RNA sequence: UAAUUGCGAUAACGAACGAGACCUUAACCUGCUAAAUAGCCCGUAUUGCUUUGGCAGUACGCUGGCUUCUUAGAGGGACUAUCGGCUCAAGCCGAUGGAAGUUUGAGGCAAUAACAGGUCUGUGAUGCCCUUAGAUGUUCUGGGCCGCACGCGCGCUACACUGACACAGCCAGCGAGUACUCCCUUGGCCGGAAGGUCCGGGUAAUCUUGUUAAACUGUGUCGUGCUGGGGAUAGAGCAUUGCAAUUAUUGCUCUUCAACGAGGAAUCCCUAGUAAGCGCAAGUCAUCAGCUUGCGUUGAUUACGUCCCUGCCCUUUGUACACACC
């Protein structure tokens, strides 16, 4: 709980800094255009965002 | 006519189309009448490099010039795949060397070599579940041209492998030996052994 | 392992200067077999004969060169 | 009658002709390490010539002549080659910016090229274009 | 025995287990009244010229 | 020096200058091979059925 | 390449120029 | 004054009509209009593995979003500009540059 | 008097202008005899060899070729030149001669005039190429 | 001429050119022998055999004295002697003799890199399951 | 017929899915629309040879016109069109024209029924069970996931002369890029290289960027030698990213120079811009791409057939099978 040791290690970069903005999942994250959404959750919300299959 | 865009070595042969600007096609005949319709020499070509669609679909490669076909066969193995200009360079150097060796028309030598390397009898493998039996069958004219081009090129290719004898002047003697009918040619030996096996399996 | 000489001694020099006239084609490979000579010296020999006017060139391509007798 | 420029001359013959002209003149300054470097990490062996720098200067000068402008970065990309990275696949790698930079500075000193403060890089000069045209003329005279 | 040449009249159809051999109707140029059937390996079409070695055997399905 | 689970006593020598302290405390120990198991080879993973 | 007596009393910057590149970066 | 109108959207039919409608009312009031300009389309591609667990045959998704950007050059004072683009439908964007 | 044509092969395209005047053909300023690699140059002179060498004596042709590979750009140049002379002898000359020149190109090589409609097949997943598939092992 | 030469402590072929004949001296590679020949004012076209004995002595001495002949300090295969602190280019018999010394120093301090060498394993962090493969089966029984 | 695709026969008639149809993309338009964030022509100024007309010539408010090339919208275009055959039909073959005549090429979508297929380690999606202050929650240091007798799978580099190396020539396309902090980076300067530094451009058809990619072509060196092929293992030094480089992150310089000379029994992929060779961008990302997803360059041999092997679809037939020939 003490601020010096609690979560002391910096998180400027790495997979610990970034997580899915809807399901806090680190692996398979999509951040090509600032989406910051894991691949599993993106497939559900792809049509809502404006992504569609054409080919 | 201020600027003459054509080179002097090109303007000298305006009259007729000559392969590599050196050799003509009129004095080239075929001893075997069967391969006349499947060897394209009625239409002269300057270079053995055309982006023709000769697989759309069937019997279109017959109309392909036989010099085109020879060049395609050099670019065979993986390191040589996709290298047509190098094959053209090798093929061009071969005919001129044949001309110096024989003092004949090199196209006449190449056509004679291709005619002499085509086996006229082969055997297909039949039987029942590994009981290997062979039945002697005839060979179509189109396959004979394909077989001759394949056999000629592989012998030149393997001979040049790990040998000081360079590929451009290697290919020359197999074309020369085959036209001469020499038994030292690799294609002649494989052609004869295929026909010998086929005769056994008649 | 055929040993190809890197120095043209008296025996090979005289053979080269007396037999190259009758050779229809004078290539780097042709000298190596008929003279047992290194390729680099074979190429220099081809240049030397050309300077003497004893054989004429057909191919000036860098990657492979053709020389033939002139009579 | 004409009347000819660098365009109507084979580049292989032009660079050799201009390399001899610079070497015969001897005015072109050369760095001391010309006999040491191998012109880039992508290369394996140093150049097989003592006169390679004069050829490089001639080749670069023609390049600047034919383009609007060029700097050290562009020429590194142009002169870069594929690197033999052992068992890993080859990749394109730039080539020894110091060699290119010194060539540009030397050509600037002898008046062939001049710097452009509005666009960056270096461009051909009136004397530079005049000098190359004379060399191209001699090539046809040699032909 | 001498070799002889023939002209392909009719492409009867494929044969063999794997369909790599074709049966063709065959006539002789020297004897226009003689017609036989032979098996051919390779792409064949009508009005082709074929070379037969010891043309005595009659073709059979493979 | 702490090596994973326990502290290893290392005395610094003048020849030890220029190296990390992790050099002198191994963390994995050498591998002394034993005997292959059932799934070590293709011809040994078959379990008999009686 | 420095004797042990002066090596232990050597200054930081002088220590820097001698040590390995990785040591220098640290 | 020269003002540049930038129209960025995703629906072609919506963009085509508003581009036509905006320029059509421009001639009616007799202004000098240069355009419209059809900039190259922008295709946003996202390739994703279909399976959420990595099991099965490898099948991949290709989600594509098309962005269409249009330019209109108008020669009119800013007072006119605020009265010429009053009715713009949803799904499209309008940008102005003063020159 | 001027006409504009273009030739295509893969991504390589070559835009050509035919201008009345002294007979000269230039590719990106460089003369045609010195543009292409020497082994490919026989292809470039082929349209002129097929036609009359004096039929290009009254035209000024300049090309600007880019977009593809070195081999493809050669095919773009040769096709554009053949179209340029045909266009000139159609607009400014009676098409009977144009018909005579067009056929001379046609019964030799159709590619001299009509562009080859072949492009790269798009890649599919599961393999390195359009048709090739990754190697698989059943055991 | 002069088919066989003797330089430093290695036999040298005379039929091969100067640079690649000198590469057989271990501790000298293709590039290092190239600079040495250029610094020694010796023609590169002629072979190593037909060199004059005065050329040989010029070539050898410049090898053990690279710094004295304006050779850049970054060709040297040791740029900092950890015991001496001086650049040095090491010839045939020295690298093998010196290689033990570096291994001896690493071993006597019980460092990880020296320990890996003594055990006989990869020392540059390589993976060692499917690619060591020294011996043989070792079957299941 | 690719097709339960149709012609037809007909105790069936009339329908619904799937196929097709449909959508995306590639190839055509010198027809329309209109472009200073794309070009061309014209003219102005200027450069070099010729000076006798020709050069990527060079120069955004240097510019009057146009849209062939480029961009992108509406449209047109192919429907087997015409011709010669077979046939009652469905259709099939060849030739001509045409950019295109395998459904024009390639994809997306894709039916009923089911698997005890995979995922509880994507989810604040969850039932039950377990644990819940010495935690199986959470956080911090270090280590490990890389550890090495051995077997297997996907790949990279190679065994060279159709080659290696050195110079010279020298052509793409798909895309990405800066806010609470630096993303793509130009040009100038220093250095052998990796790199360092300074002024700046770009929130993007504008700048990186024509990403001058590699393969490839030309002229030379080498030479049939496990050799200038091959770059495995290893030693030394120098920088970069990171708070941290040791079990070398990676990069560069020198040196060390292993097997390997085309590969057994077996086995994989593939029919035209295809296989194969070659590289580039994106994802991962502070750094690392021998991986994948796409893109382009060079560009073939051989069928265009069959049910012989391995499987699939329909009908007839046999069955002691139904957990269905494992
Ligand atoms: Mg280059
Ligand atoms: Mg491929
Ligand atoms: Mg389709
Ligand atoms: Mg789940
Ligand atoms: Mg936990
Ligand atoms: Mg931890
Ligand atoms: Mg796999
Ligand atoms: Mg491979
Ligand atoms: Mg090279
Ligand atoms: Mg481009
Ligand atoms: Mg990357
Ligand atoms: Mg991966
Ligand atoms: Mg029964
Ligand atoms: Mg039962």
């Amino acid at each position: 709980s003490h601020e010096s040791v609690w979560n002391s290690r910096p998180r400027t970069y790495g997979k610990g800094s970034r997580s899915c903005r809807v399901c806090t999942h680190s692996a398979g994250l999509i951040r090509k255009y600032g989406l910051n959404i894991c691949r599993q959750c993106f497939r559900e919300k792809a049509n809502d965002i404006g992504f569609t299959k054409h080919r | 006519s201020q600027y003459e865009v054509l080179p002097k070595e090109v303007l000298a042969e305006v009259g007729s189309v000559k392969l590599f600007n050196r050799w003509s096609y009129e004095d080239v005949e075929i001893r075997d009448i069967s391969l006349t319709d499947y060897i394209q020499i009625r239409s002269p070509v300057y270079l053995p490099h055309s982006a023709g669609r000769y697989a759309a679909k069937r019997f279109r490669k017959a109309n392909c010039p036989i010099i085109e076909r020879l060049t395609n066969s050099l670019m065979m193995h993986g390191r040589n795949n996709g290298k047509k200009l190098m094959a053209v360079r090798i093929v061009a150097h071969a005919f001129e060397i044949i001309h110096l060796m024989t003092d004949q028309n090199p196209i006449q030598i190449a056509v004679d070599a291709i005619v002499n390397c085509g086996p006229r009898e082969d055997s297909t493998r039949i039987g029942s579940a590994g009981t290997v039996r062979r039945q002697a069958v005839d060979v179509s004219p189109l396959r004979r041209v394909n077989q001759a081009i394949a056999l000629l090129t592989t012998g030149a290719r393997e001979a040049s492998f790990r040998n000081v004898k360079s590929i451009a002047e290697c290919l020359a003697e197999e074309l020369i030996n085959a036209a001469k009918g020499s038994s030292n040619s690799y294609a002649i030996k494989k052609k004869d052994e295929l026909e010998r096996v086929a005769k056994s399996n008649r | 392992k055929a040993q190809h000489a890197v120095i043209l001694d008296k025996s090979t020099s005289d053979k080269l200067y007396k037999d190259v006239q009758s050779y229809r084609l004078v290539t780097v490979a042709t000298l190596v077999d008929r003279l047992k000579i290194n390729g680099s010296l074979a190429r220099r020999c081809l240049k030397d004969l050309e300077e003497k006017g004893q054989i004429k060139q057909v191919v000036g391509h860098s990657k492979m060169k053709i020389y033939t007798r002139a009579i | 009658p004409g009347g000819v420029t660098v365009r109507d001359v084979e580049p292989h013959k032009f660079v050799n002709a201009y390399a001899a002209f610079l070497k015969r003149q001897g005015k072109l300054p050369v760095p001391g390490w010309v006999d040491t470097v191998k012109t880039g990490p992508a290369k394996e062996m140093p150049p097989q010539d003592i006169d390679w720098f004069y050829v490089r200067a001639a080749s670069v000068a023609r390049h600047v002549y034919l383009r609007k402008t060029v700097g050290v970065g562009r020429l590194r990309r142009v002169h870069g080659t594929a690197k033999n990275r052992g068992s890993r696949p080859s990749h394109h790698v730039e080539a020894s910016g110091s060699v290119d930079r010194k060539v540009l500075q030397a050509l600037e000193k002898i008046g062939v090229l001049e710097h452009d403060e509005e666009k960056g890089g270096r461009r051909i000069t009136q004397q530079g274009q005049r000098d190359l045209d004379r060399i191209a003329q001699t090539v046809i005279e040699a032909d | 025995a001498p070799v002889k040449l023939v002209k392909v009249t009719r492409v009867l159809g494929r044969t063999g287990s794997r369909g790599g051999v074709t049966q063709v109707r065959v006539e002789f140029m020297d004897d226009q009244t003689r017609s036989i059937i032979r098996n051919v390996k390779g792409p064949v079409r009508e009005d082709d010229i074929l070379v037969l070695l010891e043309s005595e055997r009659e073709a059979r399905r493979l | 020096i702490y090596s994973g689970k326990e502290f290893n006593q290392v005395e610094i020598k003048p020849e030890m200058v220029g190296h990390y302290l992790a050099e002198f405390s191994i963390s994995y120990k050498p591998v002394k091979h034993g005997r292959p198991g059932i799934g070590a080879t293709h011809s040994s993973r078959f379990i008999p059925l009686k | 390449g420095i004797d042990l007596d002066a090596l232990l009393d050597l200054g930081s910057d002088e220590l820097r120029d001698v040590v390995h590149a990785r040591a220098r970066r640290r | 004054h020269r003002v540049r109108i930038t129209l960025t959207s995703r629906k072609v039919q919506a963009l085509e009509k508003v581009c036509s409608e905006l320029v059509e009312r421009a001639k009616t009031k007799d202004l000098r209009v240069k355009g419209p300009v059809r900039l190259p389309t922008k295709i946003l591609k996202i390739t994703t593995r279909k399976s959420p667990c990595g099991e099965g045959s490898k099948t991949w998704d290709l989600f594509e979003m098309r962005i269409h950007k249009r330019l209109i050059d108008l020669t009119a004072p800013t007072e006119i500009v605020k009265q010429i683009i009053v009715n713009i439908e949803a799904g499209v964007e309008v940008e102005v540059t003063i020159a | 008097q001027a006409v504009q044509v273009f030739g295509k092969k893969k991504n390589a395209t070559a835009v050509a202008r035919c201008v009345q005047g002294k007979g000269l053909i230039k590719v990106n300023g460089v003369p045609l005899k010195l543009y292409a690699p020497e082994i490919l140059r026989a292809k470039l002179y082929e349209p002129i060899l097929l036609l009359g060498t004096d039929k290009f004596a009254e035209v000024d042709i300049r090309l600007k070729v880019s977009g593809g590979g070195h081999v493809s750009q050669v095919y773009a140049v040769r096709q554009a030149i053949a179209k340029a002379i045909v266009a000139y002898y159609a607009k400014y000359v009676d098409e009977h001669s144009k018909n005579t020149l067009k056929t001379a190109l046609i019964q030799f090589d159709r590619t001299l005039l009509v562009a080859d409609p072949r492009r790269c097949e798009p890649k599919k997943f599961g393999g390195k190429g359009a048709r090739s598939r990754f190697q698989k092992s059943y055991r | 001429f002069n088919h066989i030469l003797r330089l430093l402590n290695t036999n040298v072929d005379g039929k091969q050119k100067v640079v690649y004949s000198l590469t057989k001296i271990k501790g000298v590679g293709r590039r290092y022998s190239n600079l040495v020949c250029k610094k020694a004012d010796v023609d590169l076209s002629k072979r190593a055999g037909e060199l004059t004995s005065e050329e040989l002595e010029r070539i050898v001495t410049i090898m053990q004295n690279p710094t004295a002949y304006k050779i850049p300090a970054w060709f040297l295969n040791r740029q900092r002697d950890i015991v001496d602190g001086k650049d040095s280019q090491i010839l045939a018999n020295g690298v093998d003799s010196k290689l033990r010394d570096d291994l001896e120093r690493l071993k006597k301090i019980r460092a990880h890199r020296g320990l890996r060498h003594y055990w006989g394993l990869r020392v540059r962090g390589q993976h060692t399951k499917t690619t060591g493969r020294r011996g043989r089966t070792v079957g299941v029984s």
